[PDB]
């Protein structure tokens, strides 16, 4: 995904 | 047991405790009503007039005011389906719990039906609308959106739409079409990186409990610790606050807000379940003794 | 599409969705179709930090005059990584909810707004109406099987349903109070209510008039084949307001009714988005005419 | 409980 920390 | 006042989470919370000790402190023993345990070592009873809830076959019924701190694996991998199900039924039920209490008239300390307008697209937008000051923000998934934004706003940071990773800074190499493209996955909030003082106001019952800076200090090789202090605000930005609070419908509330370039306040956020243990500290206020206070006033 | 003034939120492919869009142009009024299905791949939405900063497909809507909300809404990756998909569909729905919380503040006239979630919750919204004034069924939410026990004690013939929907009603027998699947209880909650006997009618109220009331009786006809008739009736003038009362309680423009008869209705379940063709059909009845009358009036 | 499920 774009926010790679989810 | 004496369910006029009652504190919903488990009681290994350590705020749960700090709240119960005080309650304690004044003459008082709440129900701690720890809904971990709620499928298995726990019995709930609810029947078709608001009155009959029953937790162990004691009743209660309606209580004066409930302090809600929380409501709350390889299930999951084996079958999903039904995991979510299973976990909605629960919620389902405990959720009726704490809106029959609500609707009786009970005081409920920050009650479920907040978690509406906590959805910081709309909270946002609930706090500009009346004209508090909010940082400029774009919830979206269209990266022309963002490269507007960015473009017009200068330097930027991204976070999730709804919490659950820790805020980054947006870099060229995020702009460049690589990245950038993963927004048709889901969203991303956007925000101009403000660069002032982290504030934290605290609110009980529309008066202001206190206002805490809150700086970091390098103690440790790559190791910080939080230092929170406390600041004088105007009877303005007291009104302010306390308004914001009433607008988004809590009655505890914890308001994170920061100065920018200007040395002027932003309300980012107000949380629905704030802590305040480690604030109360340093800073010599206190704000369990406000809110157990609050809770007693009920009775 | 340039004029957002009426939106209907759903898939164009969705035979309501279909009904009001039609049953309005018949009147003049082309709906803006909000195809939330295909948000994040295939279509853009926006906010600003001003509520009025809303851009669907680069086009702001700012302020509907009134939505007709049918749904927001290959799943394998669940399969994979439960985690991580369960948060995107957070991101996903959290924008979606605060477009429609936007346009609520705003003024636009949601019809059943995603507010009366909460006001819907099955123990809830049934207590809400118990407790002013209105029949429904002794009903009990539980996961104590002792309870139950004297739940069934009391009333006798019963039946018990899933807490939040999810599987058709089954009738409790005395092998279920059994000892085996009676502890059950132990892993998620159950409804129990009594079990009414009389017939299924059907009451639909939109903005404080009630548009018709109508009976669902099943008549066999092949092989574990039935067929539900749908008759229009007329109700108590009493009844016919009790039901505005319910409408109004749980916070309702458009709702469907569910009322069970004793000899007498007890109100079981207020829907938040009941269908109608199936009845518009069965009993030659209108339902999506008045709907769109209620939509165009807002516009007003 | 509820085998459907």
């Amino acid at each position: 995904l774009f926010i790679e920390d989810l | 047991l004496d369910t006029s006042i009652v504190v919903v989470g488990s009681p290994d919370d350590l705020h749960v405790q700090s709240v119960t000790e005080g309650l304690r402190a004044r003459g008082h023993e709440p129900y701690v009503f720890d809904t971990q345990r709620f499928p298995e070592e726990m019995t709930v009873s609810l029947g078709e007039q608001g009155a009959s809830i029953f937790v162990d076959g004691q009743q209660i019924a309606r209580p004066a005011a409930v302090y809600l701190r929380s409501l709350y694996d390889k299930a999951m991998q084996d079958n999903w389906r039904r995991t979510l199900l299973a976990f909605r039924e629960r919620s389902t039920l405990m959720s009726a719990v704490l809106l029959r209490w609500e609707e009786a008239g009970t005081a409920v300390y920050n009650s479920p039906r907040a978690s509406a307008n906590i959805t910081k697209p709309f909270q946002l937008a609930l706090l500009r609308d009346a004209g508090l000051p909010v940082p400029r923000s774009l919830w979206t998934n269209d990266p022309e959106a963002v490269r507007r934004f960015h473009a017009e706003v200068g330097d930027c940071i991204y976070k999730p739409v709804a919490g659950g990773a820790r805020t980054r800074k947006l870099e060229a190499k995020d702009l460049e079409a690589d990245r950038i493209e993963r927004l048709s996955a889901a969203p991303v909030c956007f925000q101009e990186l403000l660069t002032g003082d982290d504030v934290r106001v605290y609110v009980i019952d529309d008066q202001v409990i206190c206002a805490l800076r809150i700086v970091t200090d390098e103690i440790d090789f790559r190791q910080a610790e939080e230092r929170i202090e406390a600041i004088e605000i105007s009877d303005e930005v007291k009104d302010q606050c306390v308004r914001a609070a009433k607008l988004v419908g809590l009655r505890y509330t914890g308001m994170d807000i920061k100065a920018g370039a200007d040395g002027n306040y932003r309300v980012l956020e107000l949380n629905a379940s704030a802590m305040f243990r480690g604030f109360e500290g340093r800073a010599n206020v206190d704000i369990c003794g406000p809110l157990c206070d609050a809770l007693i006033a009920q009775t």
